Order: C-alpha cells, then structure tokens, then sequence
C-alpha cells in the first residue's frame, strides 16, 4: 500500500538561526486510481496550518509521491515539541499517523579531539585530518570542516554510535592536498550541538 | 555573544 | 588526562565476508613524560592476544596518540559478542575500560523505496536520485550506489533516525549528470543489513 | 545462494 516517512530537520537547520528547520512528510506508492492526499499537522496536539504542499511526482508501477513540508521554530523543536503528520487517502483503511520529536533526556556537551596526519600518512599525496567527538546527547549533531573561513567539503563523518553510558560518539575525516597542509594553512573542525554555548565549538589543527 | 559559521549567524546569547 | 575511544567496525566490514571487520581502540592525549600504553583485549571476558600495535604518533601540547586494532570475526560480532579494551598508563589512577558490542534486540529488515528526479529536478544539469529506508534494527547499515557494476561515489546518506516503534529510518541521495540518466543507465541502491538474506538488497531506477 | 557487491563477495547461504 502507500507508505509514509516523517523526517526530522537537519540538525544544522535547527541549530542555525539563520536557517529554516523543516519537518518533512513523504508519502510514497500513492496510486493512479486514488491520488489525492490530505495532510494534517499537529504540534503537541494543536493543529497548525502553515504547511507547504508540493505537487505530485511521477513514480513507478503507475504510482506517485507526495510531500508536504512544514516549517518549525528553532526553539520549538529544541523544547521537546512533538510533531505529527496525518495522511489521508481513499486507499487507506484508516488515516496514517507519524510522530517525530527531539529525543527527551538530560543534554550533554560533545568533547572534541583532533588527530594530525601520521608519519605514513605524510608520505602520500593527500593527507587526512581527523576529528573525534564523544559524550554528547542527544545524537543530533553537525560536524563540518573549514579553512580560512571557506568550506572544506572533502570529508566523511560516521553516524553517532551509542555509548555504554547513554551518550554518543563519532569521528570525521577530512582529506586534503599535502601542499595545502605543508603550506601552514589552519584547518578547523566545526561542531554544532545544542549543548554548546551558542551551539558552536571548533578545534583546529596545523603543522608542526 | 554571537557565534558565526562561514559568515552565517549561528546563535546569540 | 588521557582519553580513550573504542570504535565498532564499519557495518560493511562486518557484513562483507570478503572484508576484515576490526574494533579500534584509540588513545589520545598521552603525555611525553609517561608514553607507554598497554592494551588488554577481552571477548565476553576471555582475554585474547592477536591485536596489532601501531606506533605512537606526534600530537599537540607535547602529546601522543596510540591505537591498537583487533580483528574480529564476522559471526562473532553478529552473535552479540562483547568486546573490551583495557588501557594502562603510568598517568592513570586506574586502568580505563571500554565496552562495545552489537546492539541486542529482535532484528528487523529494512524496507527500501526509490524516488526518481522531480520535474523541476529534471531541468537542472545534475539530477539527484533518492533512496528511502525504514523499519530496520539495529541501526548498523551500509548504503551505497552503483551503476553497471561500477561504484557511484557522489552521494550522502543521513544517520539512522530513531523511530517511535524502535526501528530506524534514513534516506540517501545520489547526484549524477543528467545525460547519464537520460541515456537510459540504471542506477541501483545497494543496502546491506544483517537481517537481509545474504545481507544484501537492491532497488534500482531509470527513465522513464 | 551467494550475493556479490561490485564483484566482491558479500555472503553465502
């Protein structure tokens, strides 16, 4: 039948006041015969009406996709506000209900450590700089890399891993040209988590 | 207290 | 003082029998004055001795990093085997103990859906193909993209998000040149999770 | 039953 996904907003969006965090309700496998979908949005029970309604999108075994995006307020989500999407379709026994909300629990700050390139690492054309992060709750986090107030996009970051005490850890590796590193350029590890003063911290790293 | 990320406003206290 | 991280192995490594899953014990902020570190590895209590011992690595306020990697057995980790690292250093009040193990719980299969490019999407130079995955437990998963048995590396995948029933969901987006998509090429969404027959499933996607 | 990923062996049953 028609399946539904309700996605939380990018943690950056929720922690960056200059950005629009949005919850997203995706409906897939809607039929050619019964295409209309009605969305109902609720914030802790109270219905709300501002949601955007995107047009249908061609899919596969003569199907459609429909998405409705609802903006949220930085402080709202952060507070623990529960968001509910209600999907209705003539092909639905009952209307489907999805519930997303920031994880409840006593918040904790991420500890951040940096690892410069090893000796073997330093023989290659491209060296990788590494960033370790632990003891954070909840798992929603954004880690990015910069150098001289410009973004560095050549990195991967592992999903948060559950720790035995309830907090979360991860690592992120940025790869760069050895010359850029040899030149003296500073590279910074930007961590945004709710439990950081102003949501922002940054460890940096250079030779030697 | 305001923090910035790549010139974009993060947060204020 | 000296902090310790014990990392689980890449979920691909653990699900790919042609690969070496390994648990990793990173020790950071080791001092120039007291550098020696002794690792002790335990598997459900029973000590084991095969671990590799990498050399020290220059760090910052006259510090070092030391890592010890221990291989694990695919079926071992999968079984629920608990792994323990014991770090010892003359600067340690007591020796530090870290514990990692595959999350216990009744396993569940990922459901996978694909979203082809929207109409607006189809006007750009580069279209993105999307892959939705839900109802999986535990959260350890690997999603990659291929086309014609060659890897496609231009994708990002969101960390697993906790669902209200205990399972996990995520999405992944691959971006490609419109011509490659217009040409008729199939693009596949490879999902490896423990609860898949042979750890492997694959939804694909092409025009029109 | 064996599954393969980019020519590398995933799993057998």
């Amino acid at each position: 039948g028609p399946s539904v996904f309700l996605f939380p907003p990018k943690p950056k969006d929720t922690l960056m006041i200059s950005r629009t965090p949005e919850v997203t309700c995706v409906v897939v496998d809607v039929s050619h015969e019964d295409p209309e979908v009605k969305f109902n949005w609720y914030v802790d029970g109270v219905e709300v009406h501002n949601a955007k309604t995107k047009p249908r999108e061609e899919q596969y075994n003569s199907t459609y996709r429909v998405v409705s995006v609802l903006t949220v307020l930085h402080q709202d989500w952060l507070n623990g506000k529960e968001y509910k999407c209600k999907v209705s379709n003539k092909a639905l026994p009952a209307p489907i209900e999805k519930t997303i909300s920031k994880a409840k629990g006593q918040p904790r700050e991420p500890q951040v450590y940096t690892l410069p390139p090893s000796r073997e690492e330093m023989t290659k054309n491209q060296v990788s700089l590494v960033c370790l992060v632990k003891g954070f709750y909840p798992s929603d986090i954004a880690v990015e890399w910069e150098s001289n107030g410009q973004p560095e996009n050549n990195y991967k970051t592992t999903p948060p891993v559950l720790d035995s005490d309830g907090s979360f850890f991860l690592y992120s590796i940025l790869t760069v040209d050895k010359s850029r590193w040899q030149q003296g350029n500073v590279f910074s590890c930007s961590v945004m988590h709710e439990a950081l003063h102003n949501h922002y911290t940054q460890k940096s790293l250079s030779l030697s | 207290d305001c923090a910035w990320h790549l010139g974009e406003l993060v947060w204020c206290t």
